[PDB]
């Protein structure tokens, strides 16, 4: 657990912005938050950043393949990245004894790749594997076709790329992404941990001891501005037969970027409709007997999208798409909004307490924060923010977002 | 961990460690085994809880986290909750110990939900290697009872067991819900039932679950719903054994993975095309274990992948000490969890996997009583299950 803290930050000489936040116990996450994802790509380069990302986990001059294999099984490095619409991170989770080895380790191989076309070729074969196989999770495939019909502009593209995509990226194109993505002016070194800020600090000062400061400051890749998004509502049916008598469905609706006042708002209404478990439903679900329900909503530089996606019978599935809309619905009636503000902020507060207690968490919410938001945003400030809310706040959402507003929805059926 | 007893007998076990989210639940011996059929004890228990919360919309709006574990010869409750809500939680969990039995209106409700249990996600790979595992590795046949239903088969309530748990319950929690528990756990009936149970002695039975799989698992479709399942079992030791923590390691050396670096990953995920995966398990019962090694593969190459698992047998006995520290390395997993490993641990008896004397205990494991564990449970012929039609038998002879 993490006391209500804040974290400390300070800039090395060659431009490396190392993060902390203190932590109680003996587990360290620690790593690279970086400003690189899908949406800052397009159509020629689509798949990148995540093709990137497993190039320079394939290792380095200092770290081929098998001395990372070999830091994993006998020295309990153990190296985990990955790249979402947004970010990318490399990080590991370690005794604290282990700090300077994950340091040297993490800094070389993000800063220092040595990115060859032999390893790219070779690499391609891995990511077509994996996109095959997200491909069979119909819940991340409606996912993205959702994203697809929601968005012309990036957020519309898959994560890894299309397989046509996977199959034309270059070794110039990776090169490029870490050439211009890279960089420490688009990145934070990040430690959640009991060590003093001092000793992180410089332990990663010795890690990076090769590398230069940067000339110049060219506008960041990465810049919201320079990939603005534009929501339209479509809708799109697919077949997949292969799944019998069932069908996936997806809702979406554009949401309010990070920094809307609007914001928070979202998340309390996302989170009282919230989703489906074994023992849990909503309030506001009237058939407690559907399948299965899954909310999300994530904010994408000036756009964002909020989505309710399940899957049930193919007779059901009708019955599903009217049980949520009725449920978004009743939200809004006077009746029901003081208890639904309630209940929402409560959701959003045990999500926040959940994530308290792991480093692994506590790690991606800070560098995600530092990279996205304009100023760092405290738990603090958080759930005053929270706590603050009211039903103006709600209803002015529901006027902005929801109300009158024709939605995205996408449906893949085994009959169709 | 504070252990307690309560004045009227009731074991009261808490978990140290900083506030946060509270943890309460209930554990005790009645398990599959408990009932005459498969998916009796697990819908009779399912059918309670549901009603001890009252409503799926009670659970959401005070946002607790429910979690059941029917194994075959003992179960678990644990509810999550932040401290707002521990009335309405301690509340759930007083019905749930109340010995009422659930309306039939609930248990048809919940028989349904178990038969779709493979469609919904809920029985899934590591599931069906228990139920293979407790199928064909004991003499006492009640063993097979697992806690999903085949679909042509009956699942009764047993109305029974519900008036047996507040007479063999152990309470655990948070350190900070002490208080609450104490406070539960003395209306209870005075005092606990004492049982000696003992778990089934091996026999290495060979048997088949020919049973069709569904295409659509929770939200995947199956990559594994047309191969076949071999698992291959022996005994091993109680979870108490000074010998477990080598039994560990003796499961990190066999290790495993999937296609999508040890012994089972290396020879046998490497060496028969389309085995989608292989992994080594040691698992505990009351009084005993079972080594297990799993192979999902195409029907007609189970024998072939059982001929690569008695070469990983013997390569075992050769072992570097590079890998036998690496076996050591990789038990090494610190990490909610950490709460059901709590109540799964003081049942058994052991010391928590996250434990730093558990820790210890791993560090402390040597190439001879490595040996010792796998000369001991390599000894005894294999139990031999398989999910699909492959003959058991021509299996088995890989090892006679
Ligand atoms: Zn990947």
């Amino acid at each position: 657990i993490s006391r209500y803290a804040v974290p400390q930050i300070s800039k090395l000489s060659n431009g490396v912005r190392v993060a902390t936040i203190p932590v109680i116990g003996e587990a360290t996450t620690l790593g690279y938050w970086i400003k690189s994802g899908s949406m800052y790509e397009n159509a020629s380069n689509s798949g990148v950043s995540h093709y990137l990302q497993h190039v320079i986990f394939r290792g380095n001059e200092k770290y081929p393949q098998r001395k990372l294999e070999q830091l994993a099984e006998y020295e309990g490095i153990n190296l985990m990245a990955s790249t979402s619409r947004v970010t990318t991170n490399f990080n590991a989770t370690i005794s604290n004894d282990k700090l300077d080895v994950a340091t040297d380790v993490l800094s070389q191989l993000v800063l220092n790749p040595r990115i060859k076309k032999s390893i790219v070729d070779n690499e391609r074969d891995t990511i077509l594997a994996e996109e095959y196989e997200v491909s069979q999770d119909i819940n991340e495939v409606i996912w993205d076709k959702l994203h697809e019909i929601s968005f012309k502009t990036s957020i519309g593209f898959p994560i890894l790329g299309s397989h046509q995509s996977i199959q034309k990226i270059t070794t110039e194109m990776v090169q490029s992404q870490h050439s211009n993505f890279f960089n420490q002016d688009n990145l934070y070194f990040v430690a959640v941990t009991s060590l003093p800020h001092d000793v992180i600090l410089k332990s990663v000062e010795k890690a990076t001891q090769f590398l230069k400061p940067l000339a110049s400051h060219p506008k960041l890749a990465s810049d919201n501005d320079l990939h603005v998004q534009k929501f339209e509502p479509n809708q799109k049916q697919y077949l997949l037969p292969q799944l019998g008598d069932n069908a996936f469905v997806a809702i979406g609706f554009e949401a309010p970027s990070l920094d809307s006042p609007l914001y928070i708002p979202s998340q309390i209404v996302k989170s009282v409709i919230g989703s489906k478990e074994k023992y849990s439903v909503s309030p506001l679900i009237e058939n407690t007997n559907i399948r299965t329900l899954n909310s999300y909503s994530f904010p994408y530089g000036n756009s964002g999208l909020t989505a309710f996606f399940g899957n049930e019978s193919i007779n059901n599935l009708n019955g599903w798409v009217n049980t949520i809309f009725q449920s978004i619905g009743t939200i809004f009636s006077n009746e029901n909004i003081e208890g639904s503000l309630n209940v929402g902020r409560l959701c959003v507060k045990s999500q926040l307490a959940r994530g308290l207690s792991s480093t692994r968490t506590i790690a991606d919410e800070l560098g995600n924060n530092l990279l996205l938001r304009n100023e760092y945003m405290s738990l603090g400030k958080w759930d005053e923010l929270l706590n603050a809310t009211n039903i103006n706040n709600i209803k002015e959402y529901f006027d902005k977002y929801i109300l009158e507003k024709n939605a995205s929805m996408v449906i893949i059926s085994g009959k169709q | 961990c504070v252990s307690s007893v309560l004045p009227n007998g009731i074991h009261l076990k808490l978990m140290k460690g900083p506030r946060g989210v509270c943890s309460i639940g209930a554990v005790f011996p009645i398990g599959s085994i408990n009932s005459p059929k498969t998916a009796d004890t697990q819908v009779t228990l399912s059918s309670k809880l549901v009603e001890s919360l009252i409503s799926p919309k009670h659970v959401f709006m005070h946002q607790v986290y429910p979690f059941l574990q029917v194994n075959r010869e003992y179960s678990y409750l644990t509810l999550q909750f932040l401290p707002e809500s521990t009335t309405y939680a301690i509340e759930s969990l007083k019905r749930f110990l109340d010995g009422a039995a659930p309306a039939n209106t609930t248990f048809d409700q919940q028989k349904q939900l178990n038969y779709a249990a493979e469609q919904l996600g809920e029985y899934n790979l590591l599931e069906k290697y228990k139920d293979l595992v407790c199928m064909s590795s004991f003499s006492n046949k009640s063993y097979a009872h697992g806690n999903y239903a085949l679909q042509g088969e009956k699942i009764d309530l047993n109305p029974q067991i519900l008036k047996e748990i507040p007479k063999c319950t152990t309470l655990v929690g948070s350190i900070d819900m002490y208080e609450e528990l104490v406070k539960l756990g003395g209306s209870l009936s005075p005092f606990p039932k004492v049982k000696l149970h003992i778990t089934s002695n091996f026999e290495p039975n060979h048997v088949n679950k020919n049973v069709k799989q569904s295409s659509l698992q929770g939200s995947k479709i199956s990559m594994t719903s047309s191969l076949s399942i071999m698992s291959l079992s022996w005994p091993s030791c109680g979870a108490k054994s000074v010998e477990a923590p080598a039994y560990a390691v003796l499961s990190k050396i066999f290790g495993g993975g999937s296609e999508f670096s040890s012994l089972l990953y290396t020879k046998v995920v490497g060496g028969v095309a389309r085995c989608h995966q292989a992994y080594a398990y040691n698992n505990f019962f009351t009084t005993g274990g079972r080594f297990n090694i799993n192979v999902v593969a195409e029907d007609r190459n189970l024998v072939k992948a059982a001929q690569l698992v008695r070469e990983c047998i013997h390569s075992v006995e050769t072992i570097e000490d590079k890998n036998l520290d690496a076996a050591r390395g990789l038990v090494i997993t610190a990490g909610d969890k950490r709460f059901n490993e709590f109540v799964r641990s003081s049942y058994l008896g052991c010391k928590p996997i996250y434990s730093s004397q558990y820790k210890k205990s791993i560090k402390e494991v040597t190439r001879k009583a490595v040996e010792k564990a796998l000369k001991q449970t390599f000894s005894y012929k294999p139990a031999v299950a398989v999910y699909g039609p492959a003959v058991p038998n021509e299996i088995a002879k890989v090892f006679e």
